[PDB]
């Protein structure tokens, strides 16, 4: 085993977690998870693969053929990974979570006999633990974590992390049978440590991504261009995804600082498209890499050798939903400064969004563009824009949607809740202090067949409006 | 420059004669607006003067009253033992706020000094004793809100639902 | 008796290190896997049993079940961090124990390298072994007369060998470690932590979302609280033998196979490990 | 009983001589003992002013004051303005207890008028600018511990204490 | 047809004259209620000659201006310095839409020529410095929208709005 | 570049003239701070001397030695027989990784002769007898590091620590 190549990168704003949602915990902190970009370099290397095959072949494979196909690079039951991932950072040292001391003696006195709501709030730098039976209380504290004004503000006019809060800051407390004070301590003690540690919300966040490869695994029939692809489609995810939570709405986005390889012939061409990202002047020129990165693999001078192997399995559009790329719905935009742009991103995907009331300006219209594209809503007609069979209007037409009847599709857009964002939005710079957001849409294996260049409009003027 | 005026809501017989503010100027900030009774007023840290129902400071974070808030100054012939205060009419603490705010007001509190004669001992008295939750409409209401009895079918959740919204910590002197 | 139960985790937290762990855990999966059952009026009524605060905290009403399982989940990642903060290494007891042994080989007349090696990442050994395998279902190599994790010299020695035959062929190997006719050259005792920083277990997850998935219709992430050996705690073993001519192989092997894992995970960087520490003692 | 008077901490530096009661007895509640202040009192709903600051009442829970309770009576010239109950000393918000109150004592704060032709906008302020902080204690700390620079020769210890824990909300008017 | 044309908001000093008719009637699509600037008509593909005032055609969809809707005529002495176009009605490019509008558009761009010798560079600028901004409401939103402080009080929502989403490039010559 | 300077960490007093920039620039490698000594190198194949005491050649990969790693020349006399080498800084085994290294380097090891004479007899030895731990304490960490006894009290761990993290094999020919 020898080194293949290092990446160093650098995360914006990222949300990790481990067994407790947040990145930082009593033990130790852990800003960028190993297993996750081991995960999400295989979910875009699906992707990756299902835009090709698609492409090339108008074909598309369920994920568990295509990582049963790239078992010799990525591992599984049967075989071990031929790559081992690193994380490297600085700070690595201990760096856990502590609360020295929380002054709470006086809401204890506050919850006797009485079933009541305890909230938590910073108030102006002060936190405050509202409590809900008409109550308000200025906690004081002394902790390790140093939040700046800068992320209380952030997660306050951010309206989606202020929505992912509402399961950190709130606990309802039974009092009336007894409640001894040492147990209350206890319970508002977690209460504030999960409290506290949402808003370890770092930035800048770099780290030294090394990758091993396991040369005992060398080239059997087809581990060079698997291995190949592979890494392109390592640089697709350091290119358009992010590490953490909320990284389809720019959380967590990620931004190629030096790429050394050791390797190069595995690697020569992969390190010449990452270094091709270390300067970027302007807005369309980033468009235009991104476009030749993305048909480098479809059109250049080498796209496949190995597609040719019947392990894999087409879909079955009536069971299987599968995401690829279109490498035509990539509009960027500069922001010249990265926190108001995720304040409103949240403009850009609410059914209420004033830059959506703009865009599409229409009620039942809107509610089944962010059905289809902008992950999994809560819907309480509208189904007439999202038939298979039915009037085309606006082309939303999911491929197995049937009037009053449900289907495996029609319960999976209306009641799944685990389903990705289609609408994705990127942050990236080039440490030449000037930043693109990349706003784009990928493809789903559901979607019947769609009028591109509509929503591409729908989505430049997003891009232009979510700035 | 324009003022409010906090009225209590205590279980006491003291609503009808305190004040002169039957319709205010045109408005109520606490409004009823079918779904039930909103944007009304806490005001912790407060016990209750019970007779000559007003609020003695205390410095405990803990004791809190209920009441709503509307516009005036009380009788024509008072302001010479209260509380009067201009603020960014954001320092409310208000509950079940179904309305908005004039952005800046005036507030009169009902103070009572706190003529220390003994140790205190506040004590939470939810209100109940539904004799006054029907005097509260009564004599509250019914002249507070020309709105009430007149506009909605919907008394009986404006009259039920009191028990939770409103309490207060009695002194008990 | 049920009231060595319900009073189980009040001694974990206060006969900390000094309380059979695995015994320990393996009572308190007794409750976490009755917790609807511990907790209809049976928390003994005590004060400083944690299993009453999960009857002031309320996270459901329309389900007493869902209350139930909500509960339980909070209460399997209090159990996770209660044994992590607790459960802290003393390793007096491992220090005389290799001092000892290390006596013992010297009057054997064997040649020993004692290696201290250092966990540098949340280290996973033995993570099919029962420890905390009936809550967490992954679980942790270890030995419940020690009371610690330990790395068993069988896997030591597994992954010294297949370096050594990596790098010096499929025979240099069975000279050394032997084959089915004959004897190895070379001993190996377990590896047990003599020194930590400050934990010596961790709690972690591990949420799968595709793994064994058709598409994205049937994702869904399955988190897997677990405990893992905290970093920078400190292993010690022994290597003995009584020819010189296998110093030398082992000598060279043991900074180098040590940087790349020693347990489980090492894929994704988990069980990196640091050689702190070297010594050979020649007898004859 | 014994009476305690309730002296605040900016980083104003006016409050020197108005506590004119050294201790009057044995008891002084606030404790240092080489950490930093012991039981310590904070006032919700009570903004504050920069005029050598009385504490002027708001109806905001979060407008709060930190300051340190002492044993006396503040020279009668003052606490005639001032708001003065009692209460059974469990209903103090005393934030770092390390002692055992007697459960009652009398209560004398600097209260001003709440400034009915102001509107009591604030803006809160911690203790900082060691600049200032060197001779915060000599505004209030020197005339109440004799033993300070005797005890505590070292400054650090007990000059990042009342930074930590010891702050308020300001009109900045 | 209702006629119309178009004018930007720069920081820039050359915003002093470029409309005859300002009303045409009672009628704007850029109206206000308490939200601030409705309807704001986006271009891009364009920047802005703010020194020599005018928008200068780019060929880069990264550039654009976003100004308001005025009713009117620019001077009725141009066309050589302008462009004219009647539009379906949503070919606009609009931020807050309030409405659907009269089927009918004229508007006017304050137009400039490349007088291509210098390898001019496009920039970001961003309305900030909010006592400009207050020059600007002085200048370019007292006149246009007197309606305000006479119908609205949100005299402060304005300048806020406009310091966040009024932003434009330029040339840099 | 940054040059480093490999000074291992031997028991006898080979390290008094050996430098000409031992001032290197902003960031050391071997690091002290305040959790012991960081990314200290070790080096296979090399046995010490300690008469002109340097790395001599050998090829027993038992032989082990380790010591700093700071950015320096080799005294300008030497590095006519010294070991000057660029290695792509991940082919360097540091103990004690705290971070990353500059993605390559510039190493002087001194490297004497390979003593073709004698002949090679290999001695393992450690480091001890706490007064020669703390002469050469106040011989390099003092020097090299700004840190000691200026940033850290608490150095009394490193006395504890270099006397068994250090160590080497050795000759004594």
């Amino acid at each position: 085993e020898e080194l293949l190549m290092s990446l160093k990168l650098k995360a914006l704003y990222p949300l990790t977690g481990g067994y407790n949602r947040h990145s930082i915990n009593p033990f130790y902190e852990e800003l960028v998870r190993p297993t996750e970009i081991k995960g999400l370099w295989r979910w875009w290397n699906r992707v990756l693969f299902n835009t090709l095959a698609y492409s090339t072949k108008g074909k598309l494979y369920t994920y568990e053929s295509i990582d049963r196909l790239f078992e010799d690079v990525f591992g599984s039951e049967n075989k071990k990974s031929a790559v081992r991932l690193e994380v490297i950072t600085d700070e690595g040292n201990d760096n856990r979570f502590e609360l020295s001391y929380v002054e709470l003696d006086k809401v204890i006195d506050c919850l006797r006999n009485y079933k009541r709501k305890v909230s938590l709030d910073f108030i102006d730098n002060t936190l405050i633990a509202e409590i809900e039976g008409s109550t308000k209380i200025p906690i004081s504290f002394k902790s390790n974590l140093d939040i700046d004004k800068i992320i209380k503000d952030l997660v306050h006019n951010n309206k989606l992390l202020s929505f992912e809060l509402l399961g950190f800051k709130s606990v309802e407390i039974d009092a009336t049978k007894i409640s001894d004070k040492k147990i209350l301590k206890e319970i508002l003690r977690d209460l504030i440590t999960n409290y506290l540690e949402y808003f370890n919300i770092k930035q800048e966040v770099t780290f030294t991504l090394n990758i091993y490869l396991d040369k005992s695994r060398e080239h059997k029939q087809n581990f060079e261009d698997k291995l190949k692809f592979a890494l392109y489609s390592l640089l697709v995810f350091i290119l358009l995804g992010g590490i953490g939570r909320k990284t389809s709405r720019g959380f967590g986005s990620l931004s190629i600082i030096d790429v050394k390889c050791y390797d190069n012939s595995i690697c020569k061409k992969i390190e010449d498209l990452a270094k091709n990202f270390l300067k970027i002047s302007s807005g369309n020129e980033l468009k235009s890499k991104i476009e030749s990165i993305l048909d480098c693999i479809k059109n250049s001078c080498i796209d496949t050798l190995y597609i040719e192997n019947n392990i894999l399995s087409e879909i079955d559009p009536k069971k299987n939903v599968v995401y690829f790329i279109n490498s035509d719905l990539f509009e960027v935009k500069r922001i010249n400064d990265k926190e108001k742009v995720l304040a409103n991103i949240y403009k850009a995907v609410s059914s209420e969004g004033c830059c959506i009331k703009s865009i599409i300006t229409d009620k039942y219209v809107r509610k089944s563009f962010l059905i289809a594209f902008g992950g999994y809503r809560k819907v309480e007609f509208i189904k007439n824009y999202l038939c298979e069979t039915c009037e085309t209007v606006s082309s939303f037409n999911i491929v197995d949607f049937l009037l009053s009847e449900g289907s495996f599709m029609s319960d999976y857009i209306l009641q799944y809740e685990h389903r990705n964002s289609l609408l994705r939005f990127k942050l990236i710079s080039d440490n030449s202090n000037n930043s693109y957001l990349i706003g784009y849409i990928l493809h789903s294996s559901y979607f019947k067949k769609i009028d591109i260049k509509y929503v591409r409009c729908i989505l430049e003027k997003l891009t232009y409006c979510v700035i | 420059s324009t003022q409010r005026e906090y009225v209590f809501i205590p279980i006491t017989n003291s609503i009808t004669i305190d004040v002169k503010i039957t319709i205010g100027g045109s408005d109520h900030i606490t409004n009823i607006d079918e779904r039930g009774i909103h944007n009304v007023l806490v005001i912790t840290g407060y016990a209750v003067d019970e007779k000559n129902g007003r609020l003695v400071p205390t410095l405990d974070p803990c004791d809190y009253v209920k009441g709503i808030l509307v516009a005036g100054t009380p009788q024509q012939a008072q302001s010479n033992d209260f509380l009067t205060l201009k603020l960014p009419a954001n320092k409310l603490y208000l509950i079940r706020k179904k309305g908005n705010i004039s952005d800046d007001l005036k507030i009169y509190i009902p103070y009572s000094s706190p003529d220390a004669r003994n140790s205190m001992k506040t004590k939470p008295v939810s209100i109940s004793d539904d004799t006054i939750v029907n005097n509260i409409i009564k004599e509250v209401f019914d002249k507070i809100y020309n709105i009430t009895q007149k506009e909605k079918v919907k008394i009986e959740k404006v009259k039920e639902d009191i028990k939770e919204l409103f309490s207060y910590y009695a002194l008990e002197q | 008796a049920i009231d060595f139960l319900v009073n189980i985790l009040e001694l974990i937290k206060e006969k900390q290190c000094n309380i059979n762990l695995f015994s320990a855990i393996s009572l308190t999966s007794i409750v976490y896997n009755n917790f609807g059952e511990f907790l209809s009026n049976n928390q003994s009524y005590s004060t400083n049993n944690p299993l009453l605060k999960y009857h002031i905290i309320i996270l459901n009403d329309k389900n007493k079940t869902k209350d139930v399982e909500e509960k339980r989940n909070i209460f399997k990642r209090e159990v996770a961090e209660l044994i992590s903060r607790n459960f802290k290494l003393d390793g007096e007891k491992v220090r005389n124990y290799f001092d000892s042994l290390k006596e013992v080989l010297k009057s054997l007349k064997y040649t020993i390298v004692d290696v201290e090696i250092t966990t540098r990442t949340r280290a996973l050994i033995g993570v099919s072994t029962s420890l905390g395998k009936l809550i967490f279902g992954s679980g942790i190599s270890f030995d419940p007369y020690m009371n610690l994790p330990y790395i068993p010299a069988s896997e030591i020695k597994g992954i010294v060998r297949s370096y050594i035959e990596g790098k010096l062929g499929e025979q240099e190997a069975e000279e050394i470690f032997g084959n089915e006719e004959r004897e190895g050259n070379v001993n190996f005792t377990d590896a047990y932590p003599t020194r930590s920083k400050d934990f010596l277990f961790v709690p972690d997850v591990i949420t799968p979302h595709y793994n064994g998935k058709k598409s994205e219709a049937d994702a869904e992430p399955r988190p897997v609280i677990h405990l893992t050996i905290a970093p920078k705690v400190t292993f010690r073993f022994l290597i003995y033998y009584k020819r010189e001519d296998v110093g030398k192989p082992i000598c060279d092997s043991m900074p180098i196979i040590l940087i790349r894992g020693l347990g489980a995970r090492s894929s994704v960087g988990y069980s990196l490990f640091e050689l702190r520490k070297i010594e050979v003692i020649k007898a004859a």
